[PDB]
């Protein structure tokens, strides 16, 4: 869903065709959820699914997410962001340093099946890059 | 007397059985009651302050001692107001005054002591016995405008047992003749147990529960009030159906008799298994036939009186009816085959079901009224020789089984009518609102302490609705008012889940109603200035589909978690100190980035609640309706404090009872004395009499004014006030036999009605002259007298030494110019300033210093909830031992005492 | 002051004698009910020897009247109390004192 949303945000024809389809067919996105861009089904579905990706990402990865969002604003490609994160594996959030991170990590580790995670830097980079790309494009869509 | 005082005091709590007895005209309740308390363990000094332990009676409406602060130095229990009357072993307690009382071997309540309390509502009087020996003292002539219940007040370090007779505690001493065991007062739809009184908080499984006001019965709830059915005349067309319905009801009666096993015999007896009346309706004896007939006529007359119209619809319907078949076995020694008329072809509208319920209510209430007139009363245990019945209570209080029995018995008659075809049109029902208290006062508001207000960030908390009634939950500003409905003004954004609504400066539809156990997650995002509500982890949406409940919120001073619970409601507020305790934080809010409100707090968040104890507060300088002017003293007038109604005679004008007092008291001396127009210097310098006056302005009705004094413990915000509502009680101490040694009257309001000084001829028309009422108090003798327009009045009062009295005026405004406190003097009589201020004790010149001002009675005020509460264990010890109450762990608070207000 | 009113009974047999040390726990209030002193606040019983004039006259007589293990209320007039001078800053001039005294033991 995030990849489809990224395609929609990147392609200018995509948005216009979606707009035309909705207006012509009189689709009631408000009825579907219970016209304006906030009612676009692509964005609505991506927003509804975003918590799943955020839950995939661990609390210590928030600063890496900010860095990846900055790079995406710099317009580097997905593989370039992947390389950037792979090199800056450090700069991860410090639980001892911050006091919200302590209870955030407690909650993160409480759930079962989340113990065998973050052991693979490639996995960390993949999830960080995906969530950061989705978040950056969502931010651009939300406020131009 | 000037600096605020501090001291460590014990927390005190009260426990009662759910037994309520009262007196009213036509009430079904017995008048004399008896109970006992046995003391098993008392630690005289568990802490530095002596252990508190008192037993007695209290009035349902008015006795509400909250934990912590209160009258005097706190620790309020039985007898610390004028709604309760307690005995502690050595003293009789009432109105926060301890009066020594003599008994053989008198001592403070100790282990193995038995206190017997007897209440006689006819006098009325309350008497005590200690270990069987009479206590030479009684309360009497107290108010009877509520229900009385047994009560024990105590601090930590006690173990006692209520003995209520019967299976709920065996009395160690015989009740005095005519007094009834208190276990007989338990209502039909309740089970005897011990409970706290007016609690706003209780312990729960997951955590403490917040509790709204309890719905309390009134002494008038025991007066049956049926609709008169004698003036109604029975139309002949209904007379035709009267006998037929009687016959059908008799057939139903006979079939029920065969089901029970009743059979026929010349005389009636249950064990003998026989019945004289089992014969056919025509064969039934003429008196019983006419009795069934008049009950039938009463059914139709009640129908008419309730007001629904009866109209003949179809004669073919009448002719189509037939009697059901019954076998030879149902045939019984009489010889007549019971022939109940079939009614399966007819059904009931829900409106007519409500009608049958109302008919059963009226029938039962008429029966109860007749029984009360005969002299019967209610009792959980039936006693025919004593005229005590378990059912002799109003229908509303009757239990479900009896209600269903009567309702079915009458629904059979309605079935007969409808089957015969008579259409019955239930009357239109016009709702009536009792509006006993204002809505903001009624709902209890709990909020976080002001210091926790958040001005930035994203915050989350949870509120579980244990009940499903009226409750609101959301975010409030620090200056939230306690007497306004949550969200009625701009100071709160809340969600009401009884009927999905969002409240801020009014109501709008939002969300959906909640079920019992549903959790509402409240989120505030101060970066986006939005408020969001979730129900069981699902975001609630408006009609337009917006996710946010409120938008464009100004930070201002900040925001605080807040909830409000209506009467009978229970909630559970989870601010998130233990993040794992939150139930839906992970599903919604955690990923969104919201933080639990109390996540990084090492201590639980302190809360405040809207206490409904009226208190006197200075009149605000910007009150919309009331204005007070300080008038300087001229050559011909003394200093004055004048009240005017700003918005009189206009739209949105507020006209309601107003209770005013002056901010400072006069104190009577410790010891009373044994046994033109210039002032005389020696007399004025040696006098102990002080004077003040009240001018009721022309156009203000004197009949709507009361002038006099109040004590520090006046708290009645009575919207329909009169001198009969004033609290009063007489404490009488006597010898071992009669010989009344001392009769002392106690009250908190000493006033004269302004209507006593209006001439009968002057009555009925507005007067054009002011009315001046003067109050004189002799601080050295305790005597209070009044004058009207310079003429001495008959009313007079006597008070005890050290009494504190505030000048007071209760008025219902009827004019823009209402009343004026005049701080003047009289010949050879000192002004109020001389009594109030030490430096002016010898100054005869009237003064009104800035400290002296007018204060009005406000119904609700914010009060801090204690962080810890006394742990009281209540349990039924046994059939003979009674109901045990135990409190062992000490709890203390640091109290701050305002000397002049004695609180 | 001095008048003695029992609150809880003692043994009824043993009474302080001259030269004996009485150990007590007391709380002092003014006639109007304002507390001004208490040994229970300090958590230490107060000891005094009868006949040494270490305490006010009202105390000297009331505790002598009391019995071991007894709790009592002593109402002491001004003359038996600090009297006209009073206790500057604590007790006003010409103040009647009310004490809640428990006689714990004799030694």
């Amino acid at each position: 869903v995030g990849e489809i949303f990224i395609y929609w945000s990147k392609s200018h024809n995509f948005k216009r065709e979606e707009q035309n389809f909705v207006v012509q067919n009189e689709i009631n996105n408000m009825s579907f959820l219970t016209y304006s861009v906030q009612t676009s089904l692509i964005v609505a579905t991506l927003k509804k699914m975003l918590p799943i990706g955020l839950n995939m990402c661990a609390p210590t990865d928030q600063d890496l997410i900010v860095l990846a969002k900055a790079r995406y604003a710099l317009k580097d490609t997905d593989e370039e962001v992947r390389e950037f994160l792979q090199n800056n594996l450090n700069l991860q959030g410090k639980v001892e340093g911050s006091p919200s991170l302590r209870w955030q990590m407690a909650l993160y580790r409480g759930v079962p099946g989340r113990e065998e995670d973050a052991d693979d830097p490639e996995k960390i980079v993949r999830r960080v890059q995906e969530v950061s790309a989705v978040l950056y494009h969502l931010d651009q869509t939300e406020h131009p | 007397e000037l600096l605020l005082q501090t001291n460590l005091i014990n927390y005190v709590t009260s426990i009662r059985p759910n037994i309520f007895v009262g007196r009213a005209e036509g009430s079904t309740q017995y008048g004399k009651w008896y109970f006992e308390v046995m003391v098993d363990e008392v630690a005289p000094f568990l802490t530095a302050q002596a252990t508190h332990l008192r037993v007695g009676w209290a009035l349902s409406e008015g006795y509400s001692p909250y934990p912590g602060g209160g009258e005097g130095w706190g620790g309020n229990g039985v007898g610390d107001d004028l709604y309760s009357y307690g005995f502690d072993g050595l003293h009789l307690w009432t109105g926060h005054v301890a009066r020594p009382v003599t008994s053989p071997g008198q001592h403070l309540l100790a282990p193995e002591d038995v206190v017997s309390c007897c209440l006689d509502l006819s006098v009325p009087s309350i008497s005590f016995r200690i270990n069987g020996c009479p206590v030479q003292g009684v309360f009497e002539s107290f108010n009877l405008d509520g229900l009385f219940f047994p009560v024990v007040s105590f601090s930590a370090g006690i173990k006692v047992r209520f003995l209520l007779g019967g299976r709920h505690g065996e009395f160690k001493f015989l009740p005095p003749p005519g007094y009834a065991p208190c276990h007989e007062a338990v209502l039909p739809r309740e089970r005897l147990h011990l409970q706290p009184i007016k609690e706003y908080r209780r312990e729960g499984p997951r955590g403490p529960h917040l509790v709204g006001p309890s719905r309390c019965l009134s002494h008038l709830d025991f007066v049956p009030c049926p609709v008169d059915t004698i003036q109604i005349v029975l139309p002949p067309h209904l007379e035709r159906i009267r006998e037929k319905l009687a016959e059908n009801i008799h057939e139903l009666w006979a079939l029920t008799r065969i089901e029970q096993g009743w059979t026929y015999g010349p005389v009636r007896d249950d064990n003998k298994r026989l019945h004289p009346c089992l014969v056919n309706f025509h064969s039934l004896p003429e008196p019983e036939r006419n009795y069934n007939l008049q009950m039938s006529g009463e059914t139709l007359k009640t129908l008419l009186a309730l007001g629904c119209h009866v109209g003949m619809a179809d004669e073919k319907a009448e002719d189509n009816l037939k009697k059901t078949k019954l076998p030879k076995t149902y045939m019984m020694s009489n010889g007549y085959k019971p022939a109940p008329l079939d009614l399966s072809h007819v059904r009931l509208t829900p409106a007519q079901t409500t009608l049958v319920d109302r008919l059963a209510e009226n029938g039962h209430n008429v029966w109860a009224r007749d029984r009360v007139a005969q002299g019967w009363s209610y009792s959980a245990v039936q006693d025919i020789p004593a005229r005590r019945n378990p059912r002799l209570v109003p229908y509303r209080l009757l239990d479900e089984a009896t209600k269903r029995s009567n309702r079915d018995s009458l629904c059979q008659a309605v079935r007969t009518l409808l089957g015969y075809g008579y259409n019955i049109e239930p009357p239109d029902q016009e709702p009536s609102q009792v509006d006993s208290q204002s809505r903001g006062d009624r709902a209890r508001i709990f909020r976080a302490e002001k210091s926790y207000a958040v001005q930035s960030g994203r915050w989350y908390f949870e509120f579980e609705a244990v009940t499903t009634g009226e409750m609101r939950v959301g975010w409030a500003r620090p200056e939230l008012r306690p007497d306004v409905e949550l969200g009625a003004d701009d100071l709160a954004y809340v969600f009401n889940g009884h009927r999905g609504q969002r409240w801020h400066l009014g109501s709008e539809p939002f969300g959906r109603p909640w079920q019992s156990g549903d959790v509402v997650g409240c989120m505030i995002d101060l970066t986006e200035n939005t408020i969001i509500f979730t129900l069981n982890g699902e975001v609630l949406m408006s009609d337009s589909g917006s996710e946010t409940a409120f938008r464009d919120i100004e930070i201002g001073d900040g925001f605080l978690p807040v909830c409000s619970l209506g009467p009978g409601q229970v909630g559970h507020l989870n601010l998130g100190q233990d993040v794992s305790s939150l139930r839906f934080f992970a599903i919604c809010g955690l990923q969104e980035g919201f933080e639990p409100f109390a996540i990084n707090m090492q201590r639980p968040v302190t809360t405040w609640f809207s206490k409904s104890l009226p208190q006197f507060e200075p009149v605000p300088l910007e009150h919309p309706h009331y204005e007070v002017a300080r008038m300087d003293g001229t050559v011909d007038t003394p200093p004055c404090l004048r009240l005017t109604h700003r918005t009189w005679g206009s739209q949105n004008s507020l006209v309601e009872m107003l209770f005013l007092r002056l901010s400072l008291p006069v104190q009577f001396h410790q010891h009373f004395r044994c046994t033109d127009n210039r002032d005389d210097p020696e007399i004025i310098l040696n006098t102990t009499t002080y004077y003040y006056s009240v001018r009721v302005f022309a156009g203000q009705e004197p009949s709507c004014v009361w002038v006099g004094w109040v004590t520090p413990d006046y708290h009645q915000h009575d919207m329909s006030f009169d001198l009969s509502k004033v609290r009063a009680v007489t404490v009488t101490m006597g010898d071992e036999q009669g010989n009344v040694h001392s009769s002392l009257k106690c009250s908190n309001c000493y006033m004269v009605w302004g209507g006593d000084f209006v001439s009968p001829g002057q009555q009925g028309r507005i007067s054009h002259t002011d009315l001046v009422i003067g109050c004189l108090v002799d601080l050295a003798t305790g005597l209070m007298t009044f004058t009207a327009n310079g003429k001495e009045s008959n009313t007079f009062f006597q008070v005890e030494p050290n009494t504190k009295l505030f000048p007071a005026v209760f008025v219902l405004p009827t004019h823009q110019n209402v009343v004026q406190f005049e701080l003047g003097k009289q010949k050879n009589i000192m002004p109020l300033s001389a009594a109030m201020f030490l430096s002016e004790r010898k100054n005869p010149a009237p003064q009104c210093p800035p400290r002296l001002e007018v204060q009005m009675l406000m119904p609700v005020s914010w009060s801090r909830m204690p962080n810890h509460f006394l742990q009281v264990d209540t349990r039924r010890a046994g059939e003979r031992l009674g109901w045990a109450v135990q409190c062992q762990e000490p709890l203390m608070m640091m109290a701050l005492h305002i000397p002049e207000e004695n609180r | 002051g001095v008048q003695v009113e029992t609150i809880s009974p003692g043994d009824g047999r043993t009474f302080p004698k001259r030269g004996q040390t009485c150990v007590v726990h007391y709380t002092g209030m003014l006639e109007d009910g304002k507390k001004f002193d208490s040994s229970r606040d300090r958590n230490k019983p107060f000891k005094f020897t009868l006949g040494k004039q270490e305490v006010i006259r009202g105390w000297e007589e009331g505790v002598a009247q009391m019995s071991v293990g007894q709790r009592a209320k002593l109402i002491i007039s001004s003359d038996y109390a600090y009297g006209a001078t009073g206790h500057p800053g604590i007790i006003p001039p010409h103040a009647t004192l009310v004490f809640d005294v428990e006689l714990l033991k004799l030694e």
